[PDB]
């Protein structure tokens, strides 16, 4: 019978949460291991295996310590390190990737500026604090 | 300052922040004025972000009337360390220095509520009182900066 | 021993008792010359100590 | 029972029963608010009973006990200038005057110690 | 039991003022 | 009393006023 102990100290649950985590837990598990019963199984050089945004090629020059088609293919590449390998880019209209590219550095160049004084003036600041 | 002369090899002398920190005070007890001057300047060349006690240089240099020696210690005090009450009574012993005194009186309460038992933020408090032409407050500031050193 | 007897010491000070904190500051300078706290709690509290025979000794 | 006979004027049986009081308590449960009203009365009933020695030990106690007093630095100010501890009698006395600066018999014992400490 | 908070003795003015004044006929007196 | 002001004014300012009375250092 399926467990459902470590799911609630209470040793007793309610039908419909019995299922309601099972149904729940399988495609969780479904959606991570292909991209059954949770009970049964749980399982499946530099060390480093992933980066966000980081491919195979910038893993192996980190371990040595380092025109429409070409920019199109920096208008995906570009997409494919921030939104971490999401499978709708290619689903995504082409003249639909144009504007969101745009937005992307714009909002991007912002962080660099935040990401980047008189006497009398500067130690106010302190006493109002 | 015998034992600094005989005692004392001059290369540690000459070279510790420390003794050039303890002969500074003793030739100040002494109001020996220009003698503990070149030898603070030595000791903020030595290393100019350090705190522990810059409330006898600015005593000292609010008698020489040096603005703008006591403008950049008290820029470089109070950015290295904005929370050490020595900053806030050096900044208010600046602004007494420059003329008015009630934000000096602020300053310096300030200072001392950052840590109530500092007794020379209180004296010097009661000091600037005077200046206020006030006795009651001058008086009350005395005696709360006498509470907080017993030997002052 | 070194570091307890001025801890203890210390303590005194922050209860506001002397006597014996000076007497356990003593100690605890006595134990190791070196500490050079016990000796400046000591000297703000005004004991006496005889750093003649303490230290030769 | 010591608090209505200190109050009467009867101070003998009034110590002996806070002296009880305390013996009870010696035991158990320093803190609790208790032991503090035990001693201080008990130091209160020493003081009006002339005898100071062990008045002070007391107040000592309870002063550790509790720094934040105002009432406690003035009666061992009292304590000190009644003997020749001057020193303890000041000290004690301006760390009362931090802990309220409004005290009105403070600052008539503060300029009769001075007074007495340079005399002296 | 909500136990009421034990009565303290209190030092009152006319006792320290009298010891002041025999501190000045004591001091007077030499 | 300020009850006339100059060229017929209406109110009146008082920049200074002063009340006086008969009856080297360290820091």
């Amino acid at each position: 019978q399926y467990d459902y102990s470590p799911f609630c100290e209470r040793n007793t649950l309610r039908e419909s949460r019995i299922d309601s985590f099972l149904k729940a837990e399988r495609a969780a598990h479904c959606l991570v291991f292909h991209k059954y019963r949770p009970d049964i199984d749980i399982m499946c050089s530099m060390l480093l295996e992933s980066v966000p945004g980081c491919n195979k090629e910038d893993l192996e020059r980190l371990s040595r310590r380092e025109r429409l088609d070409d920019i199109i293919n920096h208008e995906t590449n570009a997409l494919k390190s921030f939104w971490n390998d999401s499978g709708l880019v290619n689903s995504l209209q082409s003249h639909h990737l144009h504007e969101e590219y745009l937005l992307l550095q714009e909002e991007l160049k912002n962080v660099y500026k935040i990401k980047c004084e008189s006497l009398r003036d500067k130690c106010r600041r302190h006493y109002s604090n | 300052i015998r034992l600094f002369e005989s005692q004392i090899p001059s290369h540690i002398k000459d070279t510790m922040p420390w003794c050039l920190v303890q002969l500074g005070k003793l030739h100040f007890e002494i109001i020996n004025y220009d003698m503990s001057l070149k030898y603070f300047n030595r000791l903020k060349d030595l290393q100019p972000a350090r705190v522990k006690d810059m409330e006898i240089f600015s005593t000292l240099l609010w008698h020489l009337h040096d603005k703008v020696k006591s403008s950049n210690l008290a820029n470089g005090l109070m950015d290295t360390m904005p929370n050490k009450p020595e900053t806030w009574c050096c900044i208010g012993n600046l602004l007494s220095l420059q003329k008015d005194h009630d934000a000096a009186i602020k300053a310096f309460e300030k200072a001392t509520q950052l840590d109530p038992n500092f007794a020379y933020a209180y004296t010097l408090q009661g000091h600037e009182h005077s200046s206020n032409d006030s006795s009651d407050s001058a008086k009350t500031c005395y005696r709360k900066a006498l509470a907080c050193d017993p030997q002052h | 021993l070194a570091t307890l007897n001025c801890l203890l010491g210390n303590l005194y000070m922050k209860l506001d008792h002397s006597k014996e904190g000076a007497f356990y500051h003593s100690e605890a300078l006595a134990i190791n010359p070196y500490l050079w706290e016990s000796y400046e709690a000591i000297c703000k509290m005004r004991a006496t100590v005889d750093l003649k025979r303490v230290f030769f000794d | 029972m010591g608090v209505m006979y200190f109050k009467k004027n009867e101070f003998v049986k009034a110590k002996k029963y806070l002296k009880k009081a305390l013996e009870v308590v010696k035991d158990l449960d320093p803190s609790s608010r208790t032991t503090i009203s035990i001693q201080l009365n008990l130091g209160h009933t020493y003081r009006k009973l002339n005898e100071n020695e062990i008045a002070i030990k007391c107040f000592r106690c309870v002063l550790e006990k509790n720094d934040k007093n105002s009432e406690i630095h003035c009666s061992l100010g009292y304590l000190y200038l009644k003997t020749k501890k001057l020193q303890k009698a000041i000290d004690h006395l301006h760390k009362s005057l931090y802990l309220k600066p409004n005290n009105s018999s403070a600052t008539a014992l503060l300029k009769n110690a001075l007074e007495l400490n340079v005399t002296l | 039991m909500i136990r009421r908070a034990p009565t303290t003795l209190q030092l009152s003015h006319d006792d320290v003022t009298s010891l002041i004044d025999d501190l000045n006929e004591q001091k007077l007196k030499q | 009393l300020f009850p006339v002001n100059h060229e017929n004014g209406k109110d009146t300012h008082l920049r200074g006023i002063r009340l006086y009375v008969p009856s080297a250092i360290l820091r």
